[PDB]
This record gives C-alpha cells, sequence and structure tokens, in this order.
RNA sequence: AGGGUGAAAAGAACCCCCAUCGGGGAGUGAAAUAGAACAUGAAACCGUAAGCUCUCAAGCAGUGGGAGGGGGACCAGACCC
RNA sequence: GGCCAGUGAGACGAUGGGGGAUAAGCUUCAUCGUCGAGAGGGAAACAGCCCGGAUCACCAGCUAAGGCCCCUAAAUGACCG
RNA sequence: CGGUAGGGGAGCGUUCCGUGUUAGGGAGAAACGCGUGCGUGAGCCGCGUUGGACGAAGCGGAAGCGAGAAUGUCGGCUUGAGUAACGCAAACAUUGGUGAGAAUCCAAUGCCCCGAAAACCUAAGGGUUCCUCCGCAAGGUUCGUCCACGGAGGGUGAGUC
RNA sequence: UCGGAGAGAGGCUCGGUGAAAUAGACAUGUCUGUGAAGAUGCGGACUACCUGCACCUGGACAGAAAGACCCUAUGAAGCUU
C-alpha cells in the first residue's frame, strides 16, 4: 500500500501542477483587459468563480439593535445578507456579508405591538397551537424576535437556510467576535432610529 | 404488396432517444414516456428563451443599482437613467452593468462627469 | 411474556415433549453418544443428570422412579450396576455438549451430547 | 492490452439457482484471494455456494493447468451472474384461476487473475515521477500502470 | 390491499442490496468460524 | 404453438476440473466474438466496469443561467459527460 | 352562382327585462365583450376581470395595464392633508 | 403569417414494378448500432465497426404504405418480492448402511396414530400405473441415492370364477 | 360489568422452494388558500438526515365488476288483457 500511496500521490501533485499552470485568475479591483484574453468575459454577462467568494474573504458588520425599528433594521439586515448591497451581485449564489446584532432585548418597536403581536408555532399535533406575545417571549428567548424577523424576509429555498447562518443575534451588549473586527452597518432610513 | 413497416419506427424513435439521452430514470430509457418528455423539453426551451432575454435584464438592472447607490448617499438607479438621457448617452444596461463589475473604475468616471 | 418462566419446549405439546425427551435420554444412555439438534440437546441435561443422580440411591423404589422414565428394562438395569463406580467420585454435571456444524437440508444448527 | 493474459474465463453455466440467491453470496466474493474464497464457501450456510464453490475450484485449476501459474498468487476479478433461461409451471389455485410459478435459471461466469504477472514492470514503477526513460519512443508501459493515462 | 404504481427501478435496487448485505454478514461469519476450526477447541 | 451450425458432420481424438451436467486447453474449419440452447441479433428487463455526483432535503423531474470536477493516441476562446 | 365542410350541449361579464325570494357559480330571452379556438404581462395561486392579439432570431431599446421597505424588477422620492 | 372543428396548397418516407440480368458490391450489400454534415420538417447524407450477400439513384408507376392511446391483439419481460404460501394440531426419535452429497432412500430399535378404517376383497372406471435393472435434465409445493417420473426388459394360463 | 392466565395452528427469526391481483411516469410531507367548487404535484407558510424491519388502516375520490338504482335508445326479452 505505502509504496503504491507515495508513487500515486506523486503524480497527483505533477497532474495538478501541469494544470495550474493553464489560464490564470485575478481578484476584483482589476481593468477591464488582460494578458488572459481567454474566453469572452466581456460580452458574457459576468458569474462568479468560487475563487472570488471564499468564506474568509466575507465582510463582516455589526447592528447595535438597541432602541432601533424591528422591521427597518432587518431589512437592511436582509440586503447586507444577500448581496443587493455590492455591485458584483448574483442571485444563484450568497456573495454577501456576515451580521452580528447586540442588545436584540432592547429592539424597538411601533404602535401597540408590544402586546398585541403574536409569534405563533404550531407543534404539528390536532391541539397544539402555541401562541405567545412580543414582549412574554422577549423575557423567555430575545434572539428569536430578530432572527424570526430576519428569516422571514431572506428568500426560502436551499440557498435561504445556508445564508440565514450568517445571521449572529444575542442578548447583551458584548459579542465574542472580536478576532473578525467586524465593522459598523450602514443604514439607508430616517425613520430607523425611534423618536426618542 | 404486402407492406412490413420494421426498419422506419425505431429509425426515428432513436433520434427522439437521442434527446432524452440525459433525462433521469424512467424518462431517459421508455419510448412513449420519452416521446410525451421530448416535447416537454422543447416546450420548455422555447419559453425560456424569451424569459431568459428579460430576466438578464433584470438582473443587469440590480447589479447597476447596485454599483450606483455606493457613490452619493441620495443617489439611485431611477435617477441615473434619466440622467443619462438628460445628457443624450446610449449605453445600454448590459455594458453599463459589466464595466460596473469588470472596471468600476469606469463607473466611476461615468458617475463623476455625467453630474457636472 | 416469559419473564422468570424456564421450560425447554423443543417446538411442541407436552404430549410430544416428554415422548422426545424420554427417548432421546434413553438412546443417550444405550449407545453413550448422540448426535441431535442444539435445543434437544441442551434441553436433555436435566434428564440424564436426574437419573445418573437417581441411580446414585440404588434401592427398590429408585428403580421404579427410573424405569418408569427409560421404557426399556434393560438399559436401566445397566445403571445402578454400573453408575456409583463409574461415576461415585463425580458430583453433578454428567454430560457434556461439544458442536458440530449445521445440518444440510434446513440450517438447522447442530451438537453431540454424550456421557462425561 | 492492459491484461489479456492475467486471466481465465471459466463461466459454468445453465445451473439450476436463482440469480438473487446467486448474487447474495458471488457479491462477497468479488476482489478477494481464491484461498481466503474457498475456505469461506465451504462454512458459509448456503445452497447457492455448491455449484459456485465447484467453479471456483475448476477455474483455478484450470488456470494451474492450462496457463501454468501459481493457485496461491490469483484472486477473483470479476465474477458476473446473468438471467439463464426460464422455465414455466402452471400451477392451480383455489377457485378455479391459475398462476405460473416458474423455475429460474442462471449463467455464472468468473474471471480469476494471477497478482504478480506484471508486477516485474509495476515494481520498477517505484521509480518517482519525472522520470520519463524515452528508450522505445515510449516501449513498455503496458502492465496496469492503474493511477493515471495523463500522456498527452 | 394494492399497490397502486409499480417501485420499477431504483428503488428496488435499495431495496434488494441490504438483502445481499445479510449475506455479506453471513460469509463475514463463515470467513471467522474457519479461523476457529484451525486448532485447539478442547 | 413450435423453420434457417456449416460448403462439407469436418459435430470436438487427447489433456485438465470431474459421480453427472457443464466448462477450459487441444484438434477440425474461411469463421467455434458458427459449439448443437449453434445464422443477422433491435427494445424492454437483468447485471459488471470506468468518469463525475447526491445523507437539512420539498421534488411531472425538465428547461434558461451555470459553480467545481472529468475528457478524446488528433496542440480548440471549439466540442462532450 | 358552382364544388365541398363542420356546427346545431355553449359559458361567464356589462346593460335592458322576464321567472325566482328583484336568493343562487340558478334559469330564459334581447344588445355587446372575452373564453370557447388566445399564448404573453397585471391580478399571491385563479378559462371567462384589466392590458394586449404569439411568423422566427437578438445576453438591444421604448412603453400598456399595474407597480417602486425585504422575499421579488423599479423612489426607505418629494410637498400638503 | 395565434388558432379547435374544419377546408385548400406543397412535400417526405415505406415495399413492390418499368428503366435494369444498370454501377455499386466477399478489397464487404441488406441490416444493426453511432455522427462537433445538411433541411422549415417529415427526412437526407458520409462514416468505419458488428454483419455476411444483395442491390442506389434519377425519371416514372402501384399500394396489405407511416401508430401511443381502441378495459385493442400476439409475443417477450418487469413490479408486488426474495414477500404470501408450502394442502389439517396422528409424531416422531435414534444407531447403522448406501452414496460425490441424506431431516427426507434402506435396515434395526424405540415411540405414537388408525382398526364398521387410514384393514383386506370385489363392480364401474382407468388403461400398463404391476414386477425387475438402470437414470435423475424436467415432473414431486423443500431435498432425494427414492418414486404412480424417464429409459430398457418382462408379467394377466380356467370345462366348474 | 372487566378483563386475566395458559395449550395448540399461525404470526416473528434462520435455511430450502417460491406465487398473486395491481402498476401513465413517479425524486409520492402537514397546514390553510386556490382550482371541474374535496390537491404529495398550483400559491403562501410550516415541518422535515438517508434507509430497513415489526405492527396499525385515515388518505391515495385504494383494488375488484364499461352501475344491477335513476334516466335515455322510435334497444332486446318475458308476462298480461
Amino acid at each position: 500500500t505505502k509504496c503504491t500511496e507515495e508513487w500515486r500521490q506523486l503524480k497527483e501533485a505533477v497532474k495538478k501542477e501541469f494544470a495550474i499552470p493553464h489560464v490564470p485568475l485575478d481578484q476584483r479591483w482589476m481593468f477591464t483587459l488582460e494578458e488572459a484574453t481567454g474566453p469572452d468575459i466581456w460580452n458574457t454577462t459576468w458569474y462568479p468563480k468560487s475563487a472570488d467568494h471564499v468564506p474568509t474573504d466575507k465582510k463582516w458588520y455589526v447592528v447595535d439593535a438597541t432602541d432601533l425599528i424591528l422591521g427597518r433594521m432587518a431589512s437592511t439586515i436582509a440586503i447586507h445578507i444577500r448581496g443587493k448591497n455590492l455591485a458584483s451581485y448574483t442571485p444563484s449564489v450568497d456573495m454577501g456579508a456576515f451580521v452580528i446584532v447586540v442588545n436584540a432585548d432592547k429592539v424597538a418597536v411601533s404602535g401597540k405591538k408590544r402586546t398585541q403581536k403574536l409569534y405563533r408555532r404550531h407543534s404539528g399535533r390536532p391541539g397544539g397551537l402555541k401562541e405567545e406575545t412580543f414582549d412574554q417571549l422577549q423575557k423567555r428567548i430575545p434572539e428569536r424576535i430578530i432572527e424570526h424577523a430576519v428569516r422571514g424576509m431572506l428568500p426560502k429555498g436551499r440557498l435561504g437556510r445556508y445564508l440565514f447562518n450568517h445571521l449572529k443575534v444575542y442578548k447583551g451588549a458584548e459579542h465574542p467576535h472580536q478576532a473578525q473586527q467586524p465593522i459598523d452597518l450602514p443604514l439607508r432610513d430616517k425613520r430607523i432610529r425611534v423618536e426618542k | 404488396t404486402r407492406v412490413k413497416r420494421g426498419y422506419i419506427a425505431r429509425r426515428r424513435r432513436k433520434k427522439i432517444r437521442f434527446f432524452a439521452s440525459s433525462f433521469r430514470g424512467a424518462h431517459s430509457r421508455l419510448t412513449r414516456t420519452i416521446a410525451q418528455q421530448k416535447i416537454r423539453a422543447l416546450v420548455s426551451a422555447h419559453r425560456d428563451r424569451d424569459r431568459q432575454k428579460r430576466d438578464f435584464r433584470r438582473l443587469w438592472i440590480t447589479r447597476i443599482n447596485a454599483a450606483i447607490r455606493e457613490r452619493g448617499v441620495y443617489y439611485n438607479y431611477s435617477k441615473f437613467i434619466h440622467d443619462l438621457y438628460k445628457r443624450q448617452l446610449l449605453l445600454n444596461r448590459k455594458i453599463l452593468a459589466q464595466i460596473a463589475i469588470l472596471n468600476p473604475n469606469c463607473i466611476y468616471m461615468i458617475y463623476n462627469e455625467i453630474i457636472k | 411474556m416469559k419473564h422468570g418462566r424456564k421450560i425447554h419446549r423443543l417446538s411442541r405439546p407436552a404430549d410430544q415433549r416428554r415422548a422426545l425427551l424420554r427417548g432421546l435420554t434413553t438412546q443417550l444412555l444405550k449407545h453413550g453418544r448422540i448426535k441431535t439438534t442444539r435445543a434437544k440437546a441442551s434441553a436433555m441435561r436435566k434428564y440424564v443428570d436426574k437419573m445418573i443422580t437417581l441411580a446414585k440411591e440404588g434401592s427398590l423404589h429408585k428403580r421404579r422412579q427410573a424405569l418408569g422414565f427409560i421404557y426399556e428394562k434393560q438399559i436401566v438395569h445397566a445403571l445402578f450396576a454400573e453408575v456409583p463406580e463409574r461415576y461415585g467420585d463425580r458430583n453433578g454435571g454428567y454430560t457434556r455438549i461439544i458442536r458440530t456444524l449445521p445440518r444440510r437440508g434446513d440450517n438447522a444448527p447442530m451438537a453431540y451430547i454424550e456421557l462425561v | 492490452e492492459p491484461g489479456k493474459c492475467d486471466e481465465i474465463t471459466t463461466r459454468g453455466y445453465s445451473i439450476s439457482m436463482s440469480v438473487d440467491k446467486a448474487r447474495r453470496v458471488i457479491d462477497q466474493i468479488r476482489g478477494r484471494s481464491y484461498a481466503e474464497t474457498l475456505m469461506i464457501l465451504e462454512l458459509m450456510p448456503y445452497r447457492a455456494c455448491y455449484p459456485i464453490f465447484k467453479l471456483i475450484y475448476s477455474a483455478a485449476a484450470n488456470a494451474s493447468h492450462n496457463k501454468q501459474f501459481n493457485k496461491a498468487n490469483l484472486i477473483i476479478s470479476k465474477a458476473e451472474v446473468n438471467k439463464g433461461i426460464t422455465l414455466k409451471k402452471v400451477k392451480p389455485r383455489a377457485r378455479g384461476r391459475s398462476y405460473m410459478i416458474k423455475r429460474p435459471t442462471c449463467h455464472i461466469t468468473i474471471v480469476l487473475r494471477d497478482i504478480t504477472h506484471f508486477d516485474s514492470y509495476d515494481k520498477f514503477l517505484e521509480s518517482l515521477t519525472p522520470k520519463k526513460l524515452i528508450a522505445l519512443l515510449g516501449l513498455m508501459s503496458t502492465g496496469r500502470r492503474r493511477e493515471l493515462l495523463c500522456g498527452r | 390491499a394494492v399497490p397502486k404504481k409499480r417501485t420499477s427501478i431504483y428503488k428496488k435496487r435499495i431495496r434488494k442490496n441490504i438483502w445481499k448485505k445479510k449475506g455479506y454478514w453471513a460469509a463475514l461469519k463463515a470467513f471467522s468460524l474457519a479461523k476457529s476450526l484451525s486448532t485447539g477447541n478442547s
């Protein structure tokens, strides 16, 4: 086994190297044309190569959700997860950033929604519909409230699940993602912070 | 003069099968079901070629919109298009969106000297 | 549901279970080694051992006790004469189960039982 | 070309034995040592084994006599079980209606294979990758090179 | 009572292969006994 | 209901597995990828081998877009899976 | 006027009425629209409503009906209530 | 230049005939399976493998001339599935033998079941099933060295039945 | 009432032999909405690794027999005056 394994791997390396030297691959920044001049990138609509959009290279964001509007925040969050943010957009793939939400339990809502709004899950039984209010749920598990608001705006389907994971909601103010240096989120809206 | 059919049947049903020989399961190998399915394949092709033309455009518009919103805080696709025709400038959506990808410098340059 | 119930049925009713155990016990005693199934063997250890134990106390009573069992006078007279000499030392457990290859026409598991 | 002399296709056929019940057994011995296979087939609890065993042993004896290579070398390369020639009894059933029961048959085939026929050639290619010993323009690299034929 | 359609293909393969794996298990066990047959056993 | 080995039975001496059946060498023959279940041998159906590929999925199974991977003893922005 | 067809179960909507209980996706007439025999876009899905009549190609453009927080193209546009 | 019923125009193929006992063909026809040619399409056209002798055009002719639907029809092969079942709950067990192989064939020993039968004779009917030696492809609801099965040879004697 | 225990024959597991009606294709979830007015397949949600075996029958307007009721055909046949 050993002999044939090492010998096989020595061929696998060489054949890997033979192709790596056959046509090369940029990143973004760049200028229209180059010394690639292979298949027509220019009259064929752009479509991302996996080499571009790897999950390490993706940007990060943090939202402090204190004294905000739940829905208005969530739309921007959804946008920044999708990648409609970015010029290089593609519906088929996720090329969007991550999002981190903190102080989810201090998020605000207009009108008489703190009592009247109901969050329902139905166990999947002949009896069990379980329905609890906004504030009642917030006392227990406030994470959901943001999380649920966001998932409703993301595109449901195989992608919808995968790029949902990118949301990171939290109860309190501090968060454990200091390593990633997540920058602050830009916010298109006038109504987004509450009157106070 | 009895006329057996023989040759004439499966010489066409081979051609029928030649289409469907990437299909998955029963559809690939069952004469009459292949004949039922090939038609539908061609119909979905013909239908989607016209969907293509509008859907690519719709993608391009989103690309351009995404690109242009990164300039001024209140500047937006809708205004951008009317600003192009205000200056008389016949760049179609394909070119605009593809330069927005492959050379964002050039969109910066077009954005700079359209405003004035 | 068979909790703490210990009885080897041998696929049969009580008619034929005792009929089996009796005859098997007789033949085993006669020949000294027999080939049978695992279950027919493993069930048989209560009755061979009981009868060898019965052959220790060779008395009018115990010979009739044993003679109701064997249905062959001349085997049970071999015991009583034989047993206390060639088993006097041994204190219980007069029976060995060697185990050998399934039966051809039914994959029935198979064994040997013989006196120790 | 890559083999051709690393085998002997013994194909004992018209065995009176359903194909699925033969594939219970033959799926286990596709790629084993021949010694091992024989030890398996005598202890296994199947009617299926006996005619298979007969053909394995006949095939190995065939290989030892005819092409004259060692039984300890060889393995079972390609085992394969195909549909035979079906016979159809018409049995009665309750209430006058009648149904067929079939006597199925099979065609068994076994391709044995010596390990060490093209070993002189393969062990020589323990020589590491960037070598290309260009002697007869290309030459005899014809012995199950296995891993790649990337020769553009 | 009665089947609505046929399972047809691929599903019947999946069903049969487990049954052949029963055979595989028996083969393993029979292989194990051959070594036991070689040496000792008293 | 059930025709078509070959020109010619030349229908397989001998050897091996082996109680038979049948099989592999040998021999005959233009051919035995014509071996008596024998001529051309389509489809369904059953496999074996290789290339890619499914175990958080939802699907009349395709279609437009196409990530990543593989080619064809013939150096293509071409073509195929 | 010659030669030679199908049709003779219709449906819904607007209006004018009858029958009904000015009930019915009810029924029967009269005038017109659509379906029937008509794809496409708006109406979540939705024959019969609105827009519009598919010879075919384009990875061009302008618009109708309808829309411009996100799912999902376009203003998280404006000023007054 | 949307189009159901429906009408009109223009074509493609199928086998056979005239031309033609044409050229083309055992340096490979018909067929069969594949084509990074062609056409608006039905279809056409070149390919080298399998195949082993038939037979293109072109101009014309004639029909048993084109199939997915008929609870069509004939043949093949699936699915259900390695599932239900294996035809009474009288009952088998052991030792030895035979043999390539035996729960199942033969022998012995036990044990059990029938006994106004599951006993032994006749009539009808079957029509060779009877006996012997051989065989085990098929048949026998499993196996099988065994058989009412297959092969080979035999066997039925009347004045009073 | 109000069930409980036990014996056989099955069922279950292993080996041997081996059917059937059924079957457009099946990659065959629940909720409510929609539609030839009662959807695994259409819309929105919800739920849900892939795959056996044992048990259970609510649905596939499950299978079986071109409704035997009802009505139609200038159908058939019996019976009556």
